[PDB]
RNA sequence: CGCGGCCCGAGGCGGCGGGGGCGACGGGCGGAACUUAAGCAUAUCAGUACGCCCCGGAGGAGAAACCAACCGGGAUUCCCCG
RNA sequence: GAAGGGAGGCGCGGCCCUUCCAAGGCUAAAUACGCCCCGGGACCGAUAGCGGACCAAGUAGCGCGAGCGAACGGUGAAAAG
């Protein structure tokens, strides 16, 4: 039951003995760089839910990112067409904070396959997260039935191609039914299928 | 077919017609110039078949 | 000039080494119709660029 | 160079790690690649599932 | 509508019908080592001073979903009419 | 396509000979009030069916019949169509042990298409 | 000296004037010919069971 | 003031991986204006051109926190129909 | 900022019914498609057809550069020229 017992203990964020504990760990983070090894995870139970395994192959890695919303990238900040498209500053990013961690992890590290990963703090500029590598040369990793299929060609930079949990959430993929027929298998083959001039030899 | 090259139309001023035309002047593009497209290119999408009850 | 790389100057030396003609031979014995070497250079009208 | 690359050849016959140049000729994406039994690799209890309910013959009508 | 019309609808067939204390207890034991958040003391403090629909107005701005809040308040009422 | 389509039929059919190459499926209702008094077929038997005659998941797939224990069923009247269906099923099927003899085995006749339309 | 090479789509004659195919491509042809006639198949399939 | 364990780090050695290329098809982001409205600013063109990143022989999607309202169906994909 | 929860193409509050179980993961088939190879055509026939039918074409030539970019088929049965 030790792990009902953390489960229990991590849904209290704001108790006293809680509160202490992340103002130590995000004073200890800041002080440290972007991207780093860690030598065990850092919540073994959230991991564990997350398919973490404690044998050779899986690493885990902590990412920082910085909060709120984004500006164009445009001198001077001047948009010149109509005005429809004049804005600068109010945007918000079409991607969440969890999955921009990832990407930049996965650029970092190209010889890793991302597995997983999880929310490990904030501070009011920074988010942390932790994300969960495979090295997909390791025999222990290949020859385990419940990890092989990670070392196919097809798992190649996974969060390059919006096929972790976070990317599939940004694609709309979350949901079924009425509301998200028009974005499977993706939104842009929808939309082809929909515009296509078919035209049969017995028209 | 005929649209592979880079050609625009001098204006009127030079003595010379309004087609466009190429680096060294030669005329392009235009169907009675030499070289040009077709002025409605033949389609695959025409209608072969036809039905009969 | 006269004060060039060595890089510079193997490059130079290619372009004078193929500035020949079709061999007479060569012309007879592959039945050619058209007997003269196209890719030839004279200094007073090219830019090598090299 | 023949009778010299024999020799070598025989030299490394039965190592773990032998000359890049002696190894078996292959692409980079087959040499990358999964062995055959590795993919007919299955947990243990989809294993004893599909032993008690195998395959049969059988025809209708 | 959203319904066809007969008046003997369903008359050809008949119907078929279809259809933790470890959890108390590992609670129980999380609530002695932590306490209570800060916005729950405020609701306590409220249903003690007898206000209730400010309690409800308190909890439904801190939570969205009237129904939850209103389990909340159920929840919490023990607190503070216990004393 | 016709022309390929027809090839990939017929390698597959050769491939698993006598076996049929679909399975027995269901008898079900057409959803709306529209189609309310017709018949198509349907995905796979329900469990309560199969108790009907008897059997299991597993063998009901080994012997070439589809399951769906997705589907519930809403009244007795399917349930006795189905199960009637799969008795008329098993009367019609013979299975051949790893000792017959090759040659009655090639005397099996191959069916077409679906298996009880 | 940048890494890759430098593309552009809005000119494809400049994309046909120095592109894959435009010189030997020794090792490439070598490899097709061993693959679509030659016992690359063969010694694959023994490599991998 | 010395030395053992754990923890957190540093330098080297061995064996294995990565990087770049491919006018199509595929996935993910950033993202116009000409044009139509007989003017034009919301709208349209267009979730297009183009830029950046990433695989494969296909990719992506996929075994219901689904449709429905019926004498109901039953993972995904593709075709016909409106 | 949480404990039973989600949905039923008009919002809010209340009471029912019908259906399913998110916030973890894998999976063949039916489908798409250039280069390259093979087959066919009520297609063009040297100002046409690909820019490019010619022993040397993305060649000669032009531009600091990004780029731009042609013209040129035919003796005769036999060279018996
Ligand atoms: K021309
Ligand atoms: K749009
Ligand atoms: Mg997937
Ligand atoms: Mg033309
Ligand atoms: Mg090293
Ligand atoms: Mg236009
Ligand atoms: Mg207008
Ligand atoms: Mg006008
Ligand atoms: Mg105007
Ligand atoms: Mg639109
Ligand atoms: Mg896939
Ligand atoms: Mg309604
Ligand atoms: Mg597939
Ligand atoms: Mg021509
Ligand atoms: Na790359
Ligand atoms: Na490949
Ligand atoms: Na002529």
């Amino acid at each position: 039951g030790a792990y009902k017992y953390v489960q229990e203990l991590w849904r209290k964020k704001q108790s006293e003995a809680l509160h202490y504990l992340f103002r130590l760990r995000t004073w200890e983070y800041r002080q440290l760089n972007a991207i780093k090894r860690c030598s065990h995870p850092t919540r073994p139970e959230k991991a564990r839910r997350l398919g973490y395994k404690a044998k050779r192959g899986y690493v885990v890695y902590r990412v920082r990112v910085r909060r709120g919303g984004r500006k164009r990238q445009c001198v001077h900040g001047i948009s010149y067409g109509k005005p429809r498209n004049i804005g600068i500053v109010g945007l918000k990013p079409s991607r969440s904070l969890r999955a921009l961690a990832e990407q930049k992890v996965g650029r970092r590290l190209p010889s890793l396959r991302v597995l997983n990963s999880y929310w490990v703090a904030q501070d009011g500029s920074y988010k942390w997260y932790e994300v969960i590598l495979i090295d997909p040369f390791h025999p222990w990793i290949r020859n385990d039935p419940k990890i092989n299929w990670i070392c196919n060609p097809v798992m190649k930079r996974r969060e390059c191609r919006g096929l972790t949990s976070a990317g599939r959430k940004a694609r709309g993929l979350h949901n079924k039914g009425i509301g998200a027929m028009k974005l499977r298998p993706s939104k842009r083959a929808a939309w082809k299928r929909n515009h296509t001039r078919s035209l049969r030899r017995y028209r | 077919a005929g649209v592979q090259c880079t050609a625009h139309s001098w204006g009127p001023g030079r003595a010379v017609a309004r087609l466009p035309r190429k680096h060294g002047g030669i005329g392009a593009y235009a169907n009675f110039a030499r070289g040009g497209h077709m002025a409605h290119p033949t389609t695959v999408i025409r209608r072969w078949c036809r039905k009969v009850n | 000039s006269a004060n060039k790389t060595l890089e510079r100057k193997l490059r130079l030396g290619k372009k004078i080494r193929m500035n020949k003609n079709i061999p007479r031979w060569v012309i007879l014995k592959d039945k050619l119709k058209k007997r003269w070497n196209y890719k030839r250079h004279h200094w007073r009208r090219s830019h090598l660029k090299l | 160079n023949q009778k010299a690359r024999d020799e070598a050849r025989a030299a490394f016959e039965g190592a773990k790690y032998i000359p890049k140049t002696f190894r078996p000729k292959l692409t980079h994406a087959m040499r990358c690649q999964l062995t055959d039994k590795q993919k007919r690799l299955l947990p243990n209890k989809v294993m004893k599932r599909k032993l008690q309910f195998p395959k049969l013959k059988y025809a209708v009508k | 509508p959203g319904k066809v019309f007969n008046l003997k609808k369903g008359g050809a067939v008949v119907r078929i019908v279809r259809k933790k204390p470890h959890q108390e207890f590992v609670k129980s034991i999380i609530q002695e080592c932590t306490g209570m958040a800060p916005y729950e003391m405020h609701i306590i403090e409220l249903l003690r001073m007898n206000k209730d629909r400010h309690a409800l107005r308190y909890a439904k701005k801190r939570l969205g979903n009237i129904k939850r809040a209103k389990a909340k308040r159920d929840q919490l009422s023990v607190y503070a009419r216990n004393i | 396509r016709k022309i390929r389509r027809r090839q990939t039929r017929l390698q597959k059919a050769k491939a698993i000979f006598p076996c049929p190459l679909q399975k027995l499926r269901p008898s079900v209702t057409r959803c709306s009030q529209k189609f309310n008094l017709t018949q198509r077929i349907g995905r796979g038997f329900t469990l309560r069916e199969l108790q009907g005659v008897g059997l299991s998941a597993g063998k009901a797939r080994q012997i070439g019949i589809a399951v769906d224990p997705r589907r519930k069923n809403k009244s007795e009247e399917s349930v006795a169509r189905n199960v009637a269906r799969l008795k008329e099923y098993l009367s019609k099927v013979t299975i051949f042990s790893k000792q017959a003899k090759p040659e009655e085995i090639q005397q099996a006749i191959q069916h077409q298409g679906v298996v009880m339309p | 000296p940048s890494a890759k090479m430098r593309r552009y789509n809005w000119s494809y004659k400049s994309l046909r004037r120095r592109t894959q195919g435009t010189g030997s491509m020794s090792h490439m042809r070598k490899v097709y010919r061993a693959y679509n006639s030659g016992t690359l198949k063969a010694n694959a399939r023994k490599y991998l069971a």
